Order: C-alpha cells, then sequence, then structure tokens
RNA sequence: UAAGGUGAUAUGAACCGUUAUAACCGGCGAUUUCCGAAUGGGGAAACCCAGUGUGUUUCGACACACUAUCAUUAACUGAAUCCAUAGGUUAAUGAGGCGAACCGGGGGAACUGAAACAUCUAAGUACCCCGAGGAAAAGAAAUCAACCGAGAUUCCCCCAG
RNA sequence: UUUUGUAUAAUGGGUCAGCGACUUAUAUUCUGUAGCAAGGUUAACCGAAUAGGGGAGCCGAAGGGAAACCGAGUCUUAACUGGGCGUUAAGUUGCAGGGUAUAGACCCGAAACCCGGUGAUCUAGCCAUGGGCAGGUUGAAGGUUGGGUAACACUAACUGGAGGACCGAACCGACUAAUGUUGAAAAAUUAGCGGAUGACUUGUGGCUGGGGGUGAAAGGCCAAUCAAACCGGGAGAUAGCU
RNA sequence: GUUUAUUAAAAACACAGCACUGUGCAAACACGAAAGUGGACGUAUACGGUGUGACGCCUGCCCGGUGCCGGAAGGUUAAUU
RNA sequence: UGAGCCUUGAUGGAAGUGUGGACGCCAGUCUGCAUGGCUUUAAUGUUUGAUGUUCUAACGUUGACCCGUAAUCCGGGUUGCGGACAGUGUCUGGUGGGUAGUUUGACUGGGGCGGUCU
RNA sequence: GCUUGACUGCGAGCGUGACGGCGCGAGCAGGUGCGAAAGCAGGUCAUAGUGAUCCGGUGGUUCUGAAUGGAAGGGCCAUC
C-alpha cells in the first residue's frame, strides 16, 4: 500500500506523500515510533488540505513582491546628494541605510539584504546599478545616482 | 481468548473425514498482542489479528472508548 | 367477633374472662439468640479469636455497634520517571445466596434404529453450565409474492405426510 | 410348559389371601350399524358452549400419459390398426369392532453403552510428623603394639565394633496338615512354619478418581464390588431368546 | 526381599551388575485444553526408556524382510497462485 | 540473480599522436583517458519473485536491576541476549492400536478344519 | 455365390415362476436381403456364457425448467 509522511524516509516519502509503503504499515515504526498515518478518511480530509492552502502563502511570496520591480524599477534611477572633493569622490560612503530610506520615504522599506551591491557605493559621483531582491525568484536592477549636494 | 475489540472465541465445529466421521472439533482465532497509544503511553493488550486491523483500520485509539464501558 | 378461654398428645394444677375492652380472626408495628451468601480473621455450621468505638461503671472491666470481596462515582493520597499513570485510604450506592415449571444463551452423549455397521438415526434429546421475567423470545421487511398483489412478531387449524 | 413325543427321573409351583400381563393416543384400511347422497363433512375459532355459527379445507362423482397435454378416452407407434390402463362400481361422515403404523405398545428379565456426582475410615503407592524391635551369637574395616622391609608388601596378638549377617520372643507374614464348610468366623481355630536393625514394622493426618488412580507385575488393589468402582440419571436401553 | 486381601509364595516380580538408546537444560519424558508442576532447586560420573538379571568363561554368522539412523541429488506428491 | 516495464548505447555520420577496454562477420566497429574538432542485447531506475547477509521495532527471554512491595506469583519500567527466527491460529501432506467405534457370512450328521455357495 | 433380418415399431395366444422376472410365438406396420417363384430370414441345432436397485457418465428430444426468456438440473429414449 501506500500512506502520508510527517517525515522524510528512505524511499519517496518526503513530508507529505501518500506513496510506496509497505505492509504492516509501521505499527511498529513509521506510525508509532516518530511519524505516523492512519490516513483514514479523515485525517487526509485536513491534511490533504494542506497542498491547496500553502499554495496560498507560498503564492503570495511570487504574487505582490514578484513583478513588483516597477515599484522600485520603474523609475530610471533614484538619487542622494553627498559630499566630494575629487573627481567625485564621497568622503565616508552613501549605500544601504541611505538608498533605503530615500526609496522608503517613497514606498519602500527596503533592507540591506538579498541586495547584490558589490560594494557600499556612491563614493564615486554619478550612476551605480545597484540591483536588488525580496524574495527568491524575484529582484530588480535599478541604477543610482551620485550627487554633491 | 475474547480479544478486546471485535470479541471472538472457541467455537466449536466438527470434522470430517469425507468418508466416516464427525467428531466434534473446536476453533479459537488468534492469540497475540501489541499496541502503543502515542496520547500518554503503550497500553497493550491480547487481540486476534483481524482483530488488531480494524483497530489499526480507523480506531487504535477510536476504540479504547468502547473497552472504557467494558 | 365475643361467652366463654391459657395449641396437641394432656389431663391435673394455678389462672383469665362473662348485658360496651378474656380468648380467637384480620391489618400495621415491636422484638427476632445462634449457624447458614455469612460479610471483622478463623473454622471438623451452630463454635475459637481480634481491631476501633460507646455507656455504665460498685469506675475492675465487661455487653453492644461497626470492620467481607467486588464494581460506579467522588474525595484524599501517591512508584518506577518531569509530569502522569500505576498502587493505597475513605464515603455513598449496588451486587453476592436461595429457589417448582416455563424462557433465552454456552457446551452436548450413548443405548437405540438401519433387523450387522462407519454416512445417516436416536437428537440438539438426556445431562452440565450462564442469565433474566412474570412471562421470556420475537417483532416492524435489504419479507413474500409474480407482473394481481399482500404486508411486523406471535400462537391455533390447514396446505401434507 | 415344551415338544415328534413326557407318569416321566425335563420345566414351574410348600399352602392360603391380595395384587400380577393385548391398554392408550392420533393416523390408515376393512366389517357391522346409523345419517345423508352425486354429493358427504367440517377444522381452528366465535359462541345467548354439548346448540347455532364457521365449509379454510379433506374425500368422491374421470381417467390416460414420465410430462406438456388430451379426456370417456388416453398412452403406445410414422400408424389412422391392435395392445396397456380406463369407461352406466355411490360415495361420504360418525359410532362399535378386526388389522396395520408411530409410540415402552401383552407383561417380567440381560450382559452392557453414555452423562453427572460420591468414594483412598479397606487397600496400593507416596508425603509430613511420632512410636517399636526380650534375650543369645558371629566377629569385617579402622587402630595400638611386637616381628619384618632400605621403604612399602606381609604377618601375629590385642582393641574395635560391621552386616538387606546368624538362633530366637514381642511385632510383621502366611509354607503344611487336621477341624470348621447351615462355622466361634463371609478366610478363622489348633499344631507346626518364614522375617525379626531392615527394600523392617506401626499410630495420626495428608495426596493420587474410574478408561482414571496405584501397582517389586497378580489384571493385583481402589470400602466383603474390579478385563474398567459406587450412587443417581438417559431408561420402560435392546432382547429375532426363556 | 515381592506377589494373586479370600484355592497359586513359585522356576514368576524385584535386585545389585551389564548393554543399547535418548536428553545441551525452558533437557528428554510425564500430568495438564492452558497457566503451571514433576524431572531437579538436579545439569551428561546427570536424568529418562528399553532389554538382560551376582559372579566366572563368554556372547559366533545373517542388514535379504520389518523397524530405526544418515543422505536427499533425481522421480512422485498437499494446501496454496 | 530470472521476468516485466521501459530510459538510455549496440542488426534495417570525416580526423592528427599515444595507449585502455568491450564486441567483433578477422579489409575490422563502439567507446575510456592523456591530447584535438521498433525486432536482438549492456546498464540507472523501478516493480515483482529466489535465495543469502545485516539491522530494530514487532515477537521471546525459565539473564541483571528499579518500582508497586520489608512477595518465590503478576504487572510496569531500565538493560543485556535472541529476532522477524521461534511460537501460535486457519488450512494442509506424512505419521498415528496411543485412543475410539466397529466388522470379521451361511451350509455342516455338534463346531471346527476341509469343501461348498450363481 | 449374393448379402446384413444379429432389422425398427407391435403382438392373438401360450408356457414357466411366491414375486422380480424368464421363455415361445403366428399375425400386423415401415423399410430390407436372398430366390424366376412358392417362400425364408426378428442371429447361431436347442438347452450354460450371468448381476436386480441406487449413484452417476455419453448422445438424442423445445417433455419439464421455482418472477419471465434462457440456462443448470429433472423426465423420456438409447447406451456405459
Ligand atoms: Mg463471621
Ligand atoms: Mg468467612
Ligand atoms: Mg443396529
Ligand atoms: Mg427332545
Ligand atoms: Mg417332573
Ligand atoms: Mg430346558
Ligand atoms: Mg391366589
Ligand atoms: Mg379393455
Ligand atoms: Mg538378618
Ligand atoms: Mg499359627
Ligand atoms: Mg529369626
Ligand atoms: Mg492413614
Ligand atoms: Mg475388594
Ligand atoms: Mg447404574
Ligand atoms: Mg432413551
Ligand atoms: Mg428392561
Ligand atoms: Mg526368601
Ligand atoms: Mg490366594
Ligand atoms: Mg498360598
Ligand atoms: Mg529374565
Ligand atoms: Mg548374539
Ligand atoms: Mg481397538
Ligand atoms: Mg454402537
Ligand atoms: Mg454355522
Ligand atoms: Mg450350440
Amino acid at each position: 500500500m501506500q500512506v502520508i509522511l510527517l517525515d522524510k524516509v528512505a524511499n519517496l516519502g518526503s513530508l507529505g506523500d501518500q506513496v510506496n509503503v509497505k505492509a504492516g504499515y509501521a505499527r511498529n515504526f513509521l506510525v508509532p515510533q516518530g511519524k505516523a498515518v492512519p490516513a483514514t478518511k479523515k485525517n487526509i480530509e485536513f491534511f490533504e488540505a494542506r497542498r491547496a492552502e500553502l499554495e496560498a502563502k507560498l503564492a503570495e511570496v511570487l504574487a505582490a513582491a514578484n513583478a513588483r520591480a516597477e515599484k522600485i524599477n520603474a523609475l530610471e534611477t533614484v538619487t542622494i546628494a553627498s559630499k566630494a572633493g575629487d573627481e567625485g569622490k564621497l568622503f565616508g560612503s552613501i549605500g544601504t541605510r541611505d538608498i533605503a530610506d530615500a526609496v522608503t520615504a517613497a514606498g519602500v522599506e527596503v533592507a540591506k539584504s538579498e541586495v547584490r551591491l558589490p560594494n557600499g557605493v556612491l563614493r564615486t559621483t554619478g550612476e551605480h546599478e545597484v540591483s536588488f531582491q525580496v524574495h527568491s525568484e524575484v529582484f530588480a536592477k535599478v541604477i543610482v545616482n551620485v550627487v554633491a549636494e | 481468548m475474547k480479544k478486546d475489540i471485535h470479541p471472538k472465541y472457541e467455537e466449536i465445529t466438527a470434522s470430517c473425514s469425507c468418508g466416516n466421521v464427525m467428531k466434534i472439533r473446536s476453533t479459537v482465532g488468534h492469540d497475540l498482542n501489541l499496541d502503543v497509544c502515542s496520547k500518554c503511553h503503550p497500553f497493550f493488550t491480547g487481540k486476534q489479528r483481524d482483530v488488531a486491523t480494524g483497530g489499526r483500520v480507523d480506531r487504535f485509539n477510536k476504540r479504547f472508548n468502547i473497552p472504557g464501558s467494558k
């Protein structure tokens, strides 16, 4: 026969699968000690419901934030000012805490996490393509511009 | 000997040499005994096999209730 | 209800009663030693012995009441293991034994018959065992009927030897 | 009474008195009798109970064929013939009787089988705990000492006290003969006889249960009973026999 | 020494000894539907079953038959599918 | 290790050097590495069987502890040994005088033996 | 020599049996063979060479077939 899971078990038995099980489904193992199953008519009625409902909480991350790039990439660029001296070298450095707050005031409480930023830029005045991502499949390339107040 | 769930035991029948005899026989069932409740502790019980299944079909726990009102 | 009575063998004795409260008959109640489920432990039934109370007490101590097992619940406890169960204590409830047939259920002979005897018969009888009631059991079609229909169970007559 | 046959010396009975064996139920069939008649009769039940009511139903007036089917005909056969069975036989319901059937089935009687209980106060084993064995013998092992050996063997006195050891009472048992044989006695008495510190003997209590026990074994013993105990039941077992 | 209590006390039963065989311990085996108990609070120098029956000198040939012990390759073969 | 699947290489795509291997019609393929331009059968897997080996977790324990409990019983717990074995139920072949019920004819110069039986 | 009468369906009336049953049989119907034809043939010169019933097996048939149509099964006939 076959039964649900509650773990992974050597055999296709990932958390939540109803296939390839053996006679005397545990009751001496995979059910008592560790995971369990008692599939029945009522126990799948709820568990099986997990397929559908989980896909929702998992869809949103790919629903609202998926193409959300525009709301942070619709602009040709963001622009921040600072201080320089040479051919445009920013003394300290403006970056996450800056680009973020700025665009945050705009409508993006973006965090300095998945941001591809290879370095705290703005050190050089001008453009700077800084791509950011909120979700795994999500990301967006946005150029930034450095200016001196 | 009475199988806790789906209670059964020593029914009597007779034999048959097909030729001659109708000596009385006698049945029994199956001894054996397991079970361990995942709602407290491993309570066990001696039950028949076709008696274990049944419990393990959709009781296992949803069945101790009858022994309550033994 | 009453002119008569204290049962019988059973008289005798000593008494009780007689123009509205002896005796007798009926209802309700009181008492009801001991043994016996026997139930405080025991036990060659009618007896041996004990724990906790109680009053009197001529204050010595004795007579009496309760203390069986088991289950439902409750209360208190409380192991191996944190808890938690197990187990212990208590209280109230009920059960236990005895019974004539009939009733339901578990188990279930052989003689005998077949002119022998193994299938088959006797027979689910005799017997054993559990359980209940004035009755049990059964009982409201997953019935039967045949294309019309009937309509729970139950028992009697018949269909038919 | 039983026989071919019995005065038979084959069976039964001492006598008397009382009791002692073809019944009963329903079914089926004949006979007699009564009712009614191509019709006869109700069952349970109801009941102003032996009425009356109730005709469910049973039997007969049609039979033939394995049947479908046909029908005073019908089967048979391909047959229209013949042959088989039928066709101007009154039945039916009571009552009394002859017989049969199912029953205990005229009455009495087995040896037995099966079911459930009672029995180890006899006896057989075994368990626990207690008791008994007058007297008289033999004289093992071990030991001491003397001899002896290089040392051990070995030997001699003595001490020692063994043994299902010896003679023999109690006690236990039963080999022989007589008597008893309606006994003193349902196994003994009399005179002898075997064992008698042992696999001994005995008191008290306990444990084994019937196809089971126990058995130094004879089928022996399990309460005067044993090739399957006693008591009650199936049970009026069955009895082609007396 | 034992035996037919109540017609048989024996040459019969027993006996110590001998032999075969089984049993590795939850032993074989036995009582028991089972639990359990005996064997044994023993453990192969032990326990059981069978036969012979001190001791002495011994105990020959037959494995065809039946039984038992080993093998189990191949033939035949149950339920089951 | 068979058989089925069915996903891949091998019966109807040109190199240069070295050298590995497999099949091979023995005019000669396929592929390894160092360097360069659908019919037949191998294996990963997956199913299903056959045997083995190992494991734990059922099952056993007439090993050792703790507790109930100042118990030899029982139970629950800790641990060790064994282990899907053993053991049991149902079904089934072989054994089976251990046990049970029975059968084992008549004629006959008695019965038997012999002989007979239509 | 020629053939298949070792035929199919019936059978007057008899013989013999306790019965089951057994035997004899002219004649009739349908189709046969042999003979020119009358006619003969329903196994062997006759008398032994045999087994009742039940349970089934095989073939045939609209006999029956449990609501109906079938079917299984049953009957009937033939036979083991
Ligand atoms: Mg008392
Ligand atoms: Mg008492
Ligand atoms: Mg008979
Ligand atoms: Mg005479
Ligand atoms: Mg005389
Ligand atoms: Mg005589
Ligand atoms: Mg007289
Ligand atoms: Mg006529
Ligand atoms: Mg002596
Ligand atoms: Mg004497
Ligand atoms: Mg003496
Ligand atoms: Mg005694
Ligand atoms: Mg006696
Ligand atoms: Mg009797
Ligand atoms: Mg009887
Ligand atoms: Mg009698
Ligand atoms: Mg002697
Ligand atoms: Mg004698
Ligand atoms: Mg004698
Ligand atoms: Mg001998
Ligand atoms: Mg020899
Ligand atoms: Mg026998
Ligand atoms: Mg009999
Ligand atoms: Mg004779
Ligand atoms: Mg002739």
